[PDB]
């Protein structure tokens, strides 16, 4: 009776935009695992190049515009354009509330 | 002590790996050439992976190690963790 | 319910 | 007392864990000092690129009359997008198959 | 008297079939004993999981299909439609392999 | 009659000279100036110091002595001893940028 | 306002990169999908080292903007900082 | 009375500065802390490849009849050499130039 | 009038290693920067392998053990080996005298 140990996965976020963007649609487990895996792959990208961001500009923190100029250094065109306003968006409404 | 495994990817193995690659004529020198090729990639993979395995102490090469191996060689693959 | 601009 | 507990992802109207992502970026060995709208930003992008990809592996599903996304619905999606294809150039989706192309010369002489 | 096809209808069929399929092209026990093999010259007793094993599998039939592919268009580029050993020894050293 | 080399042996002769000698081979102000015109469309009023041109220079130089090395390796692949378009676009077709 | 500097890579430029490159011959509509090429690379390094100096607050393209840019795209250059 | 400072690099036997390499370890952001051998060997390697490029730079400088070593040499020295090409691979070195390769077929028929 | 702020090179150390491997061969500035350079990228290298490591194996400190690893990971046969036993000597070296 010894219970597993707690891995966390990026599953149950991605099953609700899965839900936003598709109601009735479904996702394996092994499409799950590409998505986190894709998720974590992203993650570490941006955060490794705004961490070197950071570094060349001789910067101890990680701020909302380091992770802007990652994502437009990263991201091909129109999918960085988007991302970039989707990201300032979040940050505006995130300011506003609280 | 396995020996001669090599020959275990068979002449319809590679043949069908060439398909799904569009390939629609196979000389016959082709299958010493990608076993060649096939053992130089995995000799690689593995050597990663076992250097990855014997720092962590183990004696198990796991799925996150081949991950990490692959992702070293810019070869990152998903689906395994 | 969600939509992107990038497909129009 | 103290006030309810409001999530930072529902403040920020977003999907994926803002918490999570602060804790990561922290503990991520990537800077002495994590702004508080870095989380949120990279939460955001995260969101946006895993909205793009569900939604043409959705589509891709839908052509292929299924109802649930498997790898290769993935891989069509990923492959078949310019931008997609170029960020995961270096990418390998595993039981994803390989998109149909023929070379024209290889065709029959018709 | 005997139905024959010509010499290539046969192989764009199983082009078609195998890019519209996903399913690995290699038998798992041979590939398995390879790897073992492989790794025996670097650690002696050396254990393997399955996933691992699936995940070197899966890996090596997508780095064998694009090499394919780029021989085929090497083969292509050399007025052929046969892929030869130098189109392979040429797409390697085009990537930077050899 | 006045002396001529054969069409071929010139050519040698600037391959050996421009491979024994590591000097810049594209002029510096016309460089300078399509580096400007390029980060025009990126910048507006951008300066530039000196030492970013002369990088800028040394990496499209050597960029572009590996393409015309992987182009005629592809010519000589089609049992050609003349680069063409093509053999340049295979290049940069197995290599990954197109 | 600067344009058409692409027709300064010259033709006896191009033709002393290859001959660096070792080419011996070479065809007359080499020299257009050259200059694309260059023109193609010198858009993504420039747009990647502009990008680092924007970051930066400045209007001065550096050295270490441009080695940082190459270094993104793998193409590590020494002797610039 | 403290003792007589000595350097940590003295103490390796080695000329690169452990120290500084401990520094730099330590406030490059890479773990939360760094043992006390890691800069040591780190040092260790890091002087072992200079020492390797620079005897055969110096190599290749005699061999063209100089005594200052110039990019040109380096280059020679880290294309000739097959192992320190291949982990420079990826790497130009400035005013290095290319080796004198001509291809066969381009050669004259004697 | 105000000297300069003191930027840190690998510079005295390289002609150190110079002098030791040969003590009559010198060094131009373009070749002690380039030096510089790979000094750096090597480092960059190695402490980014060792912190892979360590957060794979969810270790908070990088020892001798993971930058040996990083080493043998990162260098190409002989190369590696050779660095693996110049740097253990060097670390039974430092931990023999104190």
């Amino acid at each position: 009776k010894r219970r597993k140990t707690r891995k966390e996965s990026y599953a149950i976020y991605v099953y609700k935009v899965l839900k936003q963007v598709h109601p009735d649609t479904g996702i394996s487990s092994k499409a799950m695992s590409i998505m986190n895996s894709f998720v974590n792959d992203v993650f570490e990208r941006i955060a490794g190049e705004a961490s070197r961001l950071a570094h060349y500009n001789k910067r101890s923190t990680i701020t909302s515009r380091e992770i802007q100029t990652a994502v437009r250094l990263l991201l091909p065109g129109e999918l960085a354009k988007h991302a970039v306003s989707e990201g300032t968006k979040a940050v505006t409404k995130y300011t506003s509330a609280k | 002590v396995l020996r001669d495994n090599i020959q275990g990817i068979t002449k319809p193995a590679i043949r069908r790996l060439a398909r799904r690659g569009g390939v629609k004529r196979i000389s016959g020198l082709i299958y010493e050439e990608t076993r060649g090729v096939l053992k130089v990639f995995l000799e690689n993979v593995i050597r990663d992976a076992v250097t990855y395995t014997e720092h962590a102490k183990r004696k198990t090469v796991t799925a996150m190690d081949v991950v990490y191996a692959l992702k070293r060689q810019g070869r990152t693959l998903y689906g395994f963790g | 319910s969600r939509k992107s601009m990038r497909q129009s | 007392t103290r006030a309810k507990a409001k999530t930072r992802s529902s403040r920020a109207g977003l999907q994926f864990p803002v918490g999570r992502v602060h804790r990561l970026l922290r503990k991520g060995n990537y800077a002495e000092r994590v702004g508080a709208g870095a989380p949120v930003y990279l939460a955001a992008v995260l969101e946006y690129l895993t909205a793009e990809i569900l939604e043409l592996a959705g589509n891709a599903a839908r052509d292929n009359k299924k109802t649930r996304i498997i790898p290769r619905h993935l891989q069509l999606a990923v492959r078949n997008d310019e931008e997609l294809n170029k960020l995961l150039g270096r990418v390998t989706i595993a039981q994803g198959g390989v998109l149909p192309n023929i070379q024209s010369v290889l065709l029959p002489k018709k | 008297k005997p139905h024959r096809y010509r010499p290539g209808t046969v192989a764009l069929r199983e082009i078609r079939r195998y890019q519209k399929s996903t399913e690995l092209l290699i038998r798992k026990l041979p590939f398995q004993r390879l790897v073992r093999e492989i790794a025996q010259d670097f650690k002696t007793d050396l254990r393997f999981q399955s996933s691992a094993v699936m995940a070197l599998q899966e890996a090596s039939e997508a780095y064998l299909v694009a090499l394919f592919e780029d021989t085929n268009l090497c083969a292509i580029h050399a007025k052929r439609v046969t892929i030869m050993p130098k189109d392979i020894q040429l797409a390697r050293r085009i990537r930077g392999e050899r």
